[PDB]
């Protein structure tokens, strides 16, 4: 069968991890994909998959992966699930209700967090609406919290879009550094081109 | 061989999302109008949906209207129905059954007969 | 690998003038949004300016009026001028490249001002 | 070559059914017949219809049509089917295997159900002998449980043969009442008098 | 050409039954048999007999019987047939596809189910293998269901193959205890010892 | 009618020992396996050792490592002996006898710890 190897590694092994309005979306295909070993990697603290269990992702072969690999407060983890609600559920990003893919993750608290606060994070509060499954919105207009414009100037009723967390070592196990990776599969009318475990 | 089989009931917490499918089996369901029914312990079976033969025309229960969703893959020959903002209430046995179009006017708002009765699913809702 | 070079700080008095820069020499996926952030020491992050490199403007009211950004879309550089300082909104700065896909994060330029 | 209609809505908006022993019959002839507007009417429960296909219903030209109507509870509809057996099946009417037409069932508890109950539907337990297929029985002598010769008196091994129904909204649906009308068809080689819609 | 009778009420109208993974056996031989009072008893609500219509079976004659007992849940009864699946089927009491014999069953609500639950009934759920026909393998060891080997001891991925049941007069009847037992028939080419009335 | 024997129970401070003990009277053919079960009041059945008379263990992670059981083969008696008692632990517990045709059970041996 086909032989070459998903980049794991550059995501990972990645050095730097993205915001959360501003997502990267890996395409993955025409190689193999090794999961049982993140699998015993004893270290991803969060395993959940929708559609193909964990243990039969490592035998079936699949068409296209895309990845989405992030830092998120660990309390709000609990927000990244299919139909799922909150801040992120709703405002950043939504899993559609038939979510075929897993999330997975590892607290970076070494990683990304820094003594005087790793304030590179940047989240949204507010927005004009919530959006839909996999929708990516990165437009940073000033909010118009009021009923007056605010012409991308800030003040009254006038905010801005995403504030920063305060990424420490010193956060406690819900507020510290998460390492989480979102990924969706393609089991369409195509080619498995993410394929051979078929050993 | 008219075998109705429910799949994906369980427990799930409050505010979560669950998906059914009820698969048929030994017949085309596709000429079936099927309804989505529930009792939970104490109180008889109620109608929470209903769908076409062809998926056109609709029915749900007030209480699961606005938070359930009935579809029907035809191809597939079987009927899914998605539910969102669960509430504890919400825990009971379900069955999905077939009949067809019930009166002048299309619709199936009303309650009808239920020829293929399902095993049945236990969603359950609490936290 | 996108990098951003930054320049234009210093120490200078009350009501003079500086002029900052920074520049993506990286991939910088189709249209980007380039933006400047103020850091004072034991605050958080504090936006300047969010200008895009179309429109959008996304200025603060902290320093309505005084500060200004040049686009350059020759280079996809942006400037920023800054007149009459003062004491309170000297900090470190940062500039930033949203992207198509991700955003990065300037090295620090420091501005010193006071009398 | 015929346009008189069939009396379907007299067939089935009828006020009054008969029990399950004496039913009811029609023989129809001479009459236009027009299924598409029955078939997609389901102001019924049952459309089982055997040696004959429901769609093909108003394209069917039959030579004489019976009709047959009567009122059950939910639990005991299922022993209509040819080929199996019932209390009703055994002792209160007996279907031919090789049965042409369709069955159709109906719940009528608004109509047929009073809190009261309504016992002027009468159910046959006792038989010598299961009856022939399509058989009625109107007799009102006193069932012999054993050797006591009854003569006509009721007691001991003395029994009613008929028990009343007791139907009332208190009933389940297994228990509600049930109007069903039985189409009986012949499909043979005469004068098709039962044409449906068609040019 | 015998004498002696089977104790029938004795064996069925016992308190006494079993669990399924235990399901209790009898071998019935040399006895003079009238199995027409049971059929007629109703008591067992379920009758199905596979190989031999009941009517004819009162007269025939039997090499040997095995009547095999136990309590099942309301809802699980059809996972008890010749050739049928279920969590019971394959994995407490599987039936041969050539079954030759019949299922009877009753209630028990007021019997076997007690409010505070009955949990004295027992089922397998997990099985390293599934059922063979007439399999009673009573195996208690703790599966592993991850890669760690158990060893008899709970924890992670370590469950348990006997969980008892909640029978309740409280219960659905799907939910609820029922009195079962089926009768197998091992008509091989040897000489009957149970047989029916006539010369 | 195997009847289940059971005696050993009572009323024992936190951290104290019992013994507990059930026979089974009856035919019992072949090998049996004799078990405990566990029941508090508004809880269903769970099962503390399901030991038989060979092998198997079947020992579960509730109180992993404070009970123990003992066969006396002679008698095909089981004792249960408790240490280190904790008031999660108390409940009922019936004895368990699988035996070749059927199970039965014992009829009650109260277990109660408190401080």
């Amino acid at each position: 069968n086909i032989t070459n190897l998903c980049p794991f590694g550059e995501v990972f092994n990645a050095t730097r991890f993205a915001s959360v309005y501003a997502w990267n979306r890996k395409r993955i295909s025409n190689c193999v994909a090794d999961y049982s070993v993140l699998y015993n990697s004893a270290s991803f603290s969060t395993f959940k998959c929708y559609g193909v269990s964990p243990t039969k992702l490592n035998d079936l072969c699949f068409t296209n992966v895309y990845a989405d690999s992030f830092v998120i407060r660990g309390d709000e983890v609990r927000q990244i699930a299919p139909g799922q609600t909150g801040k992120i559920a709703d405002y950043n990003y939504k899993l559609p209700d038939d979510f075929t893919g897993c999330v997975i993750a590892w607290n970076s608290n070494n990683l990304d967090s820094k003594v005087g606060g790793n304030y590179n994070y940047l989240y949204r509060l507010f927005r004009k609406s919530n959006l839909k499954p996999f929708e990516r919105d990165i437009s940073t207009e000033i909010y118009q919290a009021g009923s007056t414009p605010c012409n991308g100037v800030e003040g009254f009723n006038c905010y801005f879009p995403l504030q920063s967390y305060g990424f420490q070592p010193t956060n406690g196990v819900g507020y510290q550094p998460y390492r989480v990776v979102v990924l969706s599969f393609e089991l369409l009318h195509a080619p498995a081109t993410v394929c051979g475990p078929k050993k | 061989q008219v075998q109705l089989q429910e799949s994906g009931g369980g427990l799930v917490q409050p505010g979560g999302s669950l998906r059914l499918s009820c698969a048929a089996s030994g017949f085309t369901l596709d000429y079936y109008a099927i309804g989505w029914f529930r009792q939970a312990p104490g109180k008889e079976r109620e109608g929470v949906s209903c769908i076409s033969s062809s998926g056109g025309r609709t029915n749900y229960a007030d209480s699961v209207k606005g938070r359930f969703t009935i579809s029907r893959d035809n191809t597939k020959n079987t009927v899914y129905l998605q539910m969102n903002s669960l509430k504890p209430e919400d825990t009971a046995v379900y069955y999905c059954a077939a009949w067809e179009a019930s009166r002048w006017y299309c619709p199936l708002q009303f309650s009808a007969d239920f020829s293929s009765w399902g095993q049945g699913t236990q969603v359950t809702v609490s936290s | 690998q996108v990098q951003l070079q930054e320049s234009g700080g210093g120490l200078v008095q009350a009501g003079g003038s500086l002029r900052l820069s920074c520049a993506a020499s990286g991939s910088i996926f189709s249209p980007n949004t380039m933006g400047w952030f103020r850091q004072a020491l034991g605050k958080q992050r504090e936006m300047v300016a969010v200008i895009s490199s179309i429109a959008s403007t996304q200025y603060a009211n902290f320093v309505k009026g005084r500060f200004t950004i040049t686009r350059d879309n020759t280079k996809n550089t942006v400037h920023l001028q800054m007149n009459s300082l003062i004491p309170e909104d000297t900090a470190v700065y940062y500039c930033y490249a949203v992207d198509k896909s991700q955003d990065y994060w300037g090295q620090g330029t420091q501005v010193t001002v006071s009398s």
